[PDB]
């Protein structure tokens, strides 16, 4: 109300109001999908198009070869904080010959976003990402949040309707964990997760994204007739 | 007074045949009258099919390999995965090079791999950045001893057809990949005979469309 | 090195050698020391290998974002300056180069300046650059005329080169011809010495004093 | 007052959103992009006829291969224009290629978003950037000032955008002609204009693989606007 | 650009079936000097590398304590840092590979050669070497300085290539390292009788041996040797 | 943050003007009454000194004229610390150009100079403008005697007779009626006290309520003489012109 | 952090009318009084110690204060701002004068100099005005002796006497008649003295009072012998008893 | 350093600092622009408010940037000085890099340029200022004429106007002004340079500048009688 013009204001309640207002683009931005085994890990992601015309916004974005993420909220500031990791990943390789933890990985990134929401003129990131990978303790998937939390899980969603994917996961929890050395099934069920979260609309050969990366399993994202498998 | 480069001897040679491309380099590395290694990799595959050796002062070689290889990655990162033309890499290890011209990379680059068009392609750098495409080119310690004889054997220089005397060239007919590598065996057993800093073992990158092979080869010891 | 360019009622002759030393070592003798910058630009190169093509395919470049800014090619004035005020800004740092910028435009016509990495520059008609560049001016000063045919003045080129490869140790390998024309340059050919020379001793009935 | 980077409640930047308004009030520019190359007109849109409106630049080359047309606070345009040149050029000499037109449109894109309190406020012009390259054909992309960009098929945007936009949504296939789709622009331009559409106050362009971008002649785009009309009353 | 003050000598070092041996003596040189008696020049990292750096002492110092607090950085936010998160003989290498070129790229280098000895989480032996140059390069055996002439040489004989690892145990390597320490002591003019030896084995992990001394030295036939050619008494 | 505090000085009202050169002017018209005349052999430099008292020491005061060169001189009107931040900054531009070029700052050069400067501040940095108008009287081989007014929006204008600080609008009218082009520096003199004795909101104007300036070639041959009238001498001068 | 207050908070306001300028001097108003006269062979000025406690040691705190030699100043205002200018107004006497021409400045331009750092004040980014009037009495070679007033504009007038703060419009009025241009230092002082009493309330006495004088050359108070041009300072500052002589003799 | 954005955009799209800086320009005297056959004429108004002004040394309206390209304006004058100073700095500028003197339309172009810089920039205020900037490519016989203003947009005209009463002579200029046959001599173009200027000026005294530029650098500014012999004829012509 008066304490929402910026960034450096607490409310009389102790909220943030900028940081729950970027929050609330990422709750705008399309659904997108993340869950892992004790093998793999996978990313699926449901393509926003403008129009009939227009084509389907990217929402997977390669960090490494053993990492990566998905964007939902500001498109533009997910390609900031992806760059940053790139730089994080490259510099853990070139100095320490070093393949980045994943768990470190997101420490970095839930830093970065701290120190937006903390300075006076800056502003928090617009977006909420997904960060899976394969390191030295196996696989993994983060939840970032703008607000600057990170979260390590099995699985989870985040977007419009990520409600309805999220309970899904909280009941398939038992089977998909155990779908190990098996990646075309762990996608089957990341798609089939990302199913309850649509409405009217559905997945189409164009609109459907998937990445993966686990033991032999390079990160590698999925477009076009290359997902028309999984419909 | 210090001195910041190095000497690290060894020897490379590239050859850039019809349909492929092969990068050759002793695997000894010394300082002085010393032997540091018998084995030390100096080709590298750097991925997109291109192979790159940087002989001379190694710490130098190893710094501008290590980031050649960074520049492929983010070529991918920032334009779509597309694959990196050797052409376009033989430009930005240009700027790579020139970009320390008042403090060089104390090194002779090679590159190999195929072009576009899908034939055998080599390209030639000095320290400072100056490159140049080439079928045939020999670099390094034992440049001197191998070059003439590569200008003799690969593009047949001085070489006549007999009967006429002078008159009609030797043709300049193609090598296959097994002729090449021969020629490569005997340049580098002849350069270690007359060359203290080349020997121990020799190693081949053989670049095709079907990808990166390699071949090792031991050298004397002495 | 020997380049040299001139000049006269056809535009300008373009004419380089071919060789690249270390030392004594002959490095290369494959080198292309004709830089094409544009369709109707040309630039020679002399001097250190590097600084001479990184600047050159940089001065392209400049070349290429004053005409997109502009709607109209550069000048060959404004382009050598272009490079000649770079340069300048690393006087004393170094750089080793020796250039001519040519071309035609039709305020200017057929127009030449010789670039030099201590800040020269001069337009002129007639230049050669390198370390043999005493040899082909030799040639070139007692054949030249203002009516010449584009036939006989590349000739004229071809052979000043090949009068500087001969007598030059640091030049030789081939020569490389051009021509600029209203309509912008034209390359003829590479020309390798180690058969031109022959070819010239018969034909020409000149180097009396070599035996073949 | 309040911060240039502020969040809305809704989870929106209110100085991004604003600067979209004045990309509504710009003139029509519509893009469409064909197999045998991408074509952009604009409507120039001259405040009084005393201006001579060949002066009027709203399409502009930025290399070769890639042309642009602009809509909205054209004079913000300039400085993004010649950021994409220099890219353009940059990229060749860096790595003796054409550039991609994906890669040259995220690198304008990257500027939008550099506003606060840096330049201090987002661009008022919307671009639209067409192109070619060997790995993903003709391309058209609309480039915002949210530092969003969309790939598209077709697209209008300013005034009569949403008016165009439908149009474009019925009459676009996958089979479409360059002839086709000039008359088409033409077509949709005449129907958002206020003024009568001519060969003074709407100009064409486009790209070819072998021609390259070109910024047509009024003699050129006259025939056509010729050829609209006696197609029009052929039924 | 500086000069090395107080200096240590040879580092040598060689690789066996089941890991690596690596040795310096506990002398720190001023000049020709022999200062200090008591100088660590071999520093572990962890349970699984040991770093001998040999030449300036005072840059060894500065380096040893770059990887005390290499482990403590590892250490945050890390939960594995006793386990997979470890570091490793690779990672503690190409840190310092990274420094040392960086240093000379300054025209300020730390005025050493380094060789870091270890063992890599899938067993692998590590040992590669790195100077003040930023130069690199690894071999079945690997020594600095006077090491690089004689040592090398003696080892060599032991392991001549790659194949010969498997074929040599732990107490041959010893031996020949043990060995090419007295050959030092008798030859080396900035050498001491003391020093320090380090057995990193992939079964039994890290043995650091201190107050090692050279013994079975062969003097007596110098009473023999008289004068320099002619003299007989 | 700090935002909320900014008055924002550096911007445009809806009609277009710059609010705060607008209050400074506000500003400068209750300042006390600087007139400049121009005649052909000379300039005249008269100014009101502001609600003086018996015990301010007159003869080592100067609030109204400064002298920027031998050549060219100041009469303030606004704040006094302001205009010798200024002043100062005229003075040495002065030597900048002497010791550039040899030669003497050409009058309009200067007034260009320290208008260039307030104008800086109406349009960039967020600081207040200087709250001065200054009247320039000088000469140069140029164009000779020359007037020129600047205020705080960094405009400058030439004239042959101007008015500043307070009652301009009065004081305008009384010059443009009685001024005329072949008028001569003694006849100035007379108008400049003349006008101030009228528009001055002081019973009546006397010596320790003024001060007086001339620029003459009235100096030994081809030059020109600065002269700051003492106390003593514009009681002389308001004594031969029929004031007091 | 960084000081992100680069903008003035002084501004105009539609009246003209300079508001934190104003604001300041009404400070000073509020602020005890303290006058300054000048005499042919000297100047004095005065003020009162008005104590904040009678357990503070009032001789700690110096409301007149030696600026150079031959200079001094008073204030009315706030204190802790009169402390700082003091402070600068001493080094600005060095570094932009005397270590140029090897001399302390005249009173003038060092008065100059102090009331341009209070004009900075005024239109500078992120501060508000100093909220204090000096009055610096000096003397020097070409000039004689001086009496300036500095206010928080920046503004400074020279004075054959005046008076500022609580009790000033009064003051002046009491100056005015007793002021005349053949006055001897000894006459500035008994009239100082009398025009002092009249703002002060409680205790009037030599320990109460603060009062310092610009007048004949010190060589007693110089701390060295052996340069005959150096002959001492001007300012001397009365003692409590050299203030209670005077006193009686009122 | 004051980085605060004060051209920002409103709710319904529009910077209001860069659309009240053409208010400032509405304000601002009259400036006219005028392109004959073989010459462009640049006429401003002086209003007479102002007079015991000394006409030798105040400011004139009309500005050489070289000398073959002028510029006029409407709006603060303070803010026009800072322009014109930019504009003469790039022209020497350009001389000294390209050889050549700029085209109208470059100088144009980096004027307009520095106007939209103002408009996005932390810490300043957009320019109060149009220019009209007028003159001949070198070695071209075609006359040039553009228009600036304090957003950064410009633009080509065959004749026109800006700053007060601007839509008046706008009004006149667009049914007077014929494109197919423009003023063929000097004397038609600065006739109907004068004739747009009296629909808005008051009295034909010395309240008319008028400026001639022609090509190959003849730049000159006719005096107070040349024009008040234009002012005579026009009149005389109406009286009918
Ligand atoms: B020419 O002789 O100037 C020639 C032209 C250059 C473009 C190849 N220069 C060189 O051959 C120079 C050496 C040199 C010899 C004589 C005069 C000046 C310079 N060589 C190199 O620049 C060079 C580059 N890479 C490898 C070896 N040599
Ligand atoms: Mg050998």
């Amino acid at each position: 109300n008066n304490y929402d013009g910026d960034t450096v204001t607490f409310s009389p309640t102790g909220r943030l109001f900028q940081v729950e207002y970027a929050l609330e683009a990422i709750k705008q931005g399309s659904v997108t999908v993340g869950l892992r085994s004790n093998t793999h890990a996978v990313l699926v992601a449901l393509k926003r198009n403008a129009d009939e015309l227009s084509s389907y916004q990217k929402k997977i974005i390669k960090c490494d070869e053993h990492m990566g993420l998905s964007l939902a909220g500001l498109a533009p500031d997910a390609r900031v904080l992806s760059n940053y990791l790139r730089q994080q990943c490259n510099y853990s390789s070139l100095v320490f010959n070093r393949k980045l933890a994943v768990e470190r990985a997101g420490h970095l990134l839930c830093d970065k976003a701290q120190k937006n929401t903390q300075s006076y003129g800056g502003r928090p990131y617009g977006v909420g990402l997904l960060i899976i990978g394969y390191d030295k303790s196996g696989a993994h998937l983060l939840e970032f949040q703008p607000s600057g939390n990170v979260t390590e899980l099995y699985g989870t969603a985040i977007g419009a309707r990520s409600q309805g994917a999220k309970t899904y996961l909280e009941r398939t929890l038992d089977t998909f964990i155990k779908i190990d050395g098996n990646p075309d099934e762990l996608i089957k069920a990341g798609v089939e997760a990302i199913s309850q979260s649509l409405r009217d609309e559905s997945l189409t050969v164009d609109n459907l994204s998937i990445a993966i990366v686990g033991k032999d399993t390079p990160f590698t994202i999925y477009d076009g007739e290359a997902v028309a498998k999984y419909i | 007074q210090f001195n910041p480069y190095g000497d690290n001897g060894g020897t490379i040679l590239g050859i850039a045949g019809e349909d492929f491309a092969v990068l050759a380099g002793d695997t000894r590395n010394i300082t002085d009258y010393s032997i540091n290694s018998r084995y030390e990799p100096k080709v590298f595959d750097c991925g997109d099919n291109i192979v790159m050796s940087a002989n001379g002062f190694a710490a130098d070689g190893d710094a501008l390999v290590k980031r050649f290889k960074n520049s492929v990655k983010w070529y991918h990162f920032d334009h779509n995965d597309k694959k990196l033309s050797i052409n376009s890499a033989a430009r930005n290890i240009q700027h790579l090079l020139y970009g320390k011209r008042f403090f060089p990379y104390y090194v002779h680059t090679i590159i190999a791999g195929l072009d576009e068009d899908g034939k055998g392609a080599v390209y030639s750098f000095d320290p400072v950045g100056s490159y140049e495409r080439e079928q045939c080119r020999a670099g390094g310690a034992a440049a001197s001893l191998i070059m003439p004889f590569l200008d003799n054997q690969v593009n047949f220089k001085n070489q006549y057809e007999p009967g006429t005397n002078g008159k009609v060239k030797k043709p300049l007919k193609y090598l296959s990949v097994e002729e090449v590598i021969k020629l490569v065996r005997d340049s580098f057993t002849s350069a270690t005979e007359r060359h203290i800093q080349v020997g121990d073992g020799l190693e081949i990158l053989i670049v095709t469309k079907d990808g990166v092979r390699k071949e090792f080869y031991e050298l004397k010891r002495d | 090195t020997t380049t040299l360019a001139f000049r006269f009622q056809g535009g300008i002759i373009v004419a380089v050698d071919s060789r690249a030393t270390a030392g004594n070592w002959v490095a290369s003798q494959t080198v292309k020391k004709v830089i094409e910058i544009n369709p109707f630009l040309l630039g020679t190169v002399a001097g250190g290998a590097a600084d001479c093509q990184f600047w050159e395919t940089w001065l392209g470049s400049q070349c290429r974002l004053h005409e997109l800014r502009e709607k109209e090619r550069i000048s060959v004035a404004a382009a050598s300056k272009i490079l000649s005020n770079l340069v300048y800004q690393y006087k004393g740092a170094g750089l080793s180069m020796g250039t001519m910028i040519c071309g035609y435009t039709r305020k200017e016509g057929p127009t030449i300046y010789y670039v030099d990495s201590d800040g020269t520059r001069l337009k002129g008609d007639i230049f050669c650059v390198g370390s043999g560049q005493t040899f082909a001016y030799g040639v070139l000063d007692s054949n030249y005329k203002w009516d010449l045919s584009v036939e006989d003045a590349l000739y004229l080129g071809k052979r000043s080169i090949l009068a500087a490869a001969h007598r030059d140790a640091y030049s030789g390998g081939s020569v490389n011809l051009y021509h600029v024309t209203e309509d912008g340059w034209i390359y003829h050919g590479n020309h390798d010495v180690g058969e031109l020379f022959w070819k010239v001793k018969e034909e020409e009935g000149s180097f009396n004093n070599v035996i073949g | 007052d309040r911060g240039v980077s502020t969040f809305s409640p809704e989870g929106r930047l209110f100085q991004v959103e604003y600067s979209l308004e004045a990309i509504k009030l710009g003139s029509t520019a519509i893009g469409i992009a064909t197999k045998e190359g991408v074509v952009l007109g604009v409507e120039k849109r001259a405040t009084s006829p005393l201006l001579e409106s060949d002066s009027i630049e709203k399409i502009v080359e930025i290399d070769r291969h890639i042309g642009c047309a602009m809509s909205g606070l054209t004079a913000d345009a300039r400085s993004m224009i010649e950021h994409a040149r220099t890219a353009a050029v940059t990229h060749n000499l860096y790595y003796d290629e054409d550039i991609n037109v994906e890669s040259l449109t995220q690198s304008v894109c990257d500027l939008a978003l550099r506003f606060g309190e840096l330049m201090s406020r987002p661009f008022g012009v919307a671009l639209l950037i067409a192109g070619h390259d060997a790995d993903d054909g003709y391309q058209l992309f609309h480039a915002e000032p949210s530092g969003t960009f969309y790939r598209y098929n077709a697209k209008a945007i300013g005034s009569g955008s949403e008016g165009a936009q439908a149009e474009l949504l019925n009459e676009w296939h996958s089979s479409l002609t360059l002839k086709e789709a000039e008359l088409l622009v033409l077509k949709i331009l005449k129907q958002v204009m206020e003024e009568k559409l001519d060969e003074n106050n709407a100009q064409l362009s486009c790209i070819t693989k072998q021609d390259g971008f070109k910024i047509y002649d009024n003699e050129k785009t006259a025939e056509l606007i010729k050829e609209l009309k006696e197609k029009e009353a052929a039924e | 650009t500086q000069q090395p003050i107080v200096t240590g000598t040879s580092v040598i070092s060689m690789k066996y079936d089941n890991g690596v041996i690596i040795a310096a003596d506990n002398l720190g040189s001023y000049g020709s000097l022999l200062r200090f008696n008591g100088v660590e020049r071999l520093i572990p990292v962890g349970d699984n590398t040991v770093v001998g750096i040999s030449g300036d002492i005072s840059d060894m110092q500065h380096i040893e304590r770059l990887l005390k607090d290499l482990v403590t950085e590892n250490a945050y936010d890390n939960p594995l840092a006793d386990a997979e998160e470890a570091l490793e003989p690779s990672y503690i290498f190409e840190y310092l590979a990274t420094v040392m070129y960086q240093r000379r790229s300054k025209m300020n280098p730390l005025w050493n050669a380094i060789i870091v000895a270890g063992v890599q989480s899938n067993g692998d032996q590590f040992l590669r070497y790195v100077n003040l140059l930023g130069v690199t390069y690894s071999s079945p055996t690997l020594a600095t300085g006077f090491g690089a002439h004689m040592a090398n040489p003696l080892l060599r004989k032991v392991v001549d290539r790659e194949s010969d690892i498997p074929k040599t145990t732990v107490q041959v390597a010893e031996e020949a390292i043990v060995n090419a320490m007295r050959v030092l002591y008798y030859r080396d003019a900035r050498s001491s009788r003391n020093f320090s030896l380090a057995i990193i084995d992939k079964n039994t992990g890290l043995t650091f041996k201190k107050n090692l001394q050279v013994e079975n030295m062969k003097w007596d036939f110098a009473k023999d040797i008289k004068g320099y050619g002619t003299q007989k008494i | 943050g700090s935002r909320r505090y900014d008055s924002r000085t550096t911007i445009f009202s809806p009609e277009g003007r710059l609010y705060q050169v607008e209050y400074a002017l506000e500003s400068i018209s209750h300042a006390g009454t600087a007139i400049g005349i121009m005649a052909s052999d000379g300039i005249v430099l008269a100014a009101e000194r502001k609600v003086t008292s018996t015990l301010l020491e007159q003869d080592t005061s100067t609030e109204k004229l400064y002298k920027l060169n031998d050549k060219i001189a100041v009469a303030v009107a606004g704040l006094t610390a302001d205009a010798e931040i200024l002043i100062n900054t005229a003075r040495i531009h002065a030597q900048n150009y002497l010791k550039t070029y040899n030669e003497d700052i050409p009058v309009e050069i200067l007034v260009r100079r320290l208008s260039d400067i307030k104008q800086g501040y109406t349009q960039h940095g967020g600081l207040r403008p200087f709250g001065v108008s200054f009247i320039y009287a000088g000469y140069d081989d140029r164009y000779g005697y020359q007037l020129y007014t600047s205020n705080p929006s960094g405009n400058y204008t030439g004239w042959k007779a101007i008015s500043v600080g307070a009652n301009t609008s009065a004081a305008q009218t009384l010059l443009q009626m009685d001024y005329k082009d072949d008028m001569k520096v003694d006849d100035a003199i007379e108008l400049a006290l003349k006008t101030l004795s009228k528009t001055t909101d002081s019973s009546a104007l006397t010596y320790d309520r003024l001060e007086f300036a001339t620029i003459r070639k009235g100096a030994n041959d081809g030059e020109v003489y600065q002269k700051i009238f003492k106390p003593q001498e514009i009681k002389d001068i308001l004594v031969k012109t029929g004031i007091t | 952090m960084t000081d992100r207050y680069s903008f003035s908070l002084t501004t105009f306001s539609p009246s003209g009318k300079l508001g934190q300028i104003d604001y300041a001097l009404t400070a000073v108003k509020q602020g005890v009084t303290s006058l300054g006269i000048k005499a042919t062979n000297g100047v004095v000025i005065a003020t009162e110690k008005k104590s904040s406690s009678p357990l503070a040691m009032s001789e700690t705190l110096s409301k007149v204060s030696l600026l150079t030699p031959d200079i001094g100043a008073v204030y009315s205002g706030m204190g802790p701002d009169y402390r700082v200018l003091v402070d600068k107004s001493r080094k600005v006497a060095h570094t932009s004068y005397k270590r140029i021409y090897g001399e302390y400045p005249p009173t003038k331009l060092l008065v100059s100099e102090v009331a341009k750092i209070m004009q900075e004040a005024t239109q500078s980014g992120g501060v508000r005005p100093f909220g204090v009037s000096l009055l610096i009495a000096g003397h020097d070679e070409f000039n004689g002796f001086s009496l300036y007033q500095v206010d928080p504009s920046g503004s400074y007038f020279p004075w054959k006497a005046t008076a500022i703060g609580k009790g000033s419009v009064a003051a002046k009025t009491f100056l005015e008649k007793r002021w005349n241009d053949e006055l001897e230092l000894e006459d500035a002082i008994h009239i100082a003295l009398l025009t002092l009493k009249e703002s002060v309330e409680g205790e009037f006495n030599g320990d109460t009072i603060e009062l310092a004088i610009i007048g004949d050359e010190n060589p007693d108070l110089l701390g060295y012998t052996g340069i005959p041009t150096d002959k001492g300072p001007r300012f001397r500052k009365l003692t409590s008893q050299e203030i209670n002589d005077r006193l009686e003799a009122l | 350093g004051y980085d605060r954005a004060l051209s920002i955009f409103s709710p319904d799209g529009h910077i209001f600092q860069v659309e009240y800086a053409l208010e400032a320009v509405k304000r601002g005297t009259c400036a006219v622009g005028v392109k004959g056959k073989n010459c462009v004429v640049l006429g401003c108004e002086r209003r007479s408010t102002l007079k015991l002004q000394d006409t030798r040394i105040t400011p004139s309206k009309v500005s050489k940037i070289d000398s073959h390209v002028v510029l006029s304006f409407s709006g603060l004058n303070a803010d026009s000085r800072i322009l014109i100073e930019k504009a003469r700095v790039e022209a020497q500028s350009h001389r000294l890099t390209l050889e050549d003197p700029v085209t109208v339309e470059y100088l144009t172009r980096y004027v307009a340029g520095v106007q939209q810089r103002y408009t996005q920039s932390g810490g300043v205020r957009p320019f109060g200022v149009s220019t009209l900037i007028a003159g001949f490519d070198p070695r071209d016989d075609e006359p040039k004429l553009y228009q600036t203003e304090p957003s950064g947009i410009y633009s080509s005209w065959s004749a026109q106007t800006i700053g007060r009463n601007s839509k008046t002579v706008r009004e006149f200029l667009e049914k007077n002004y014929d494109r197919k046959e423009p003023p063929a001599t000097v004397e038609e173009c600065v006739k109907l340079t004068v004739r747009s200027l009296l629909e808005v000026v008051q009295t034909g005294a010395k309240n008319i500048e008028i400026t001639v530029v022609k090509p190959d650098s003849d730049i000159v500014a006719l005096s107070s009688e040349e024009i008040n012999q234009y002012v005579t004829q026009i009149e005389q012509e109406k009286q009918e």
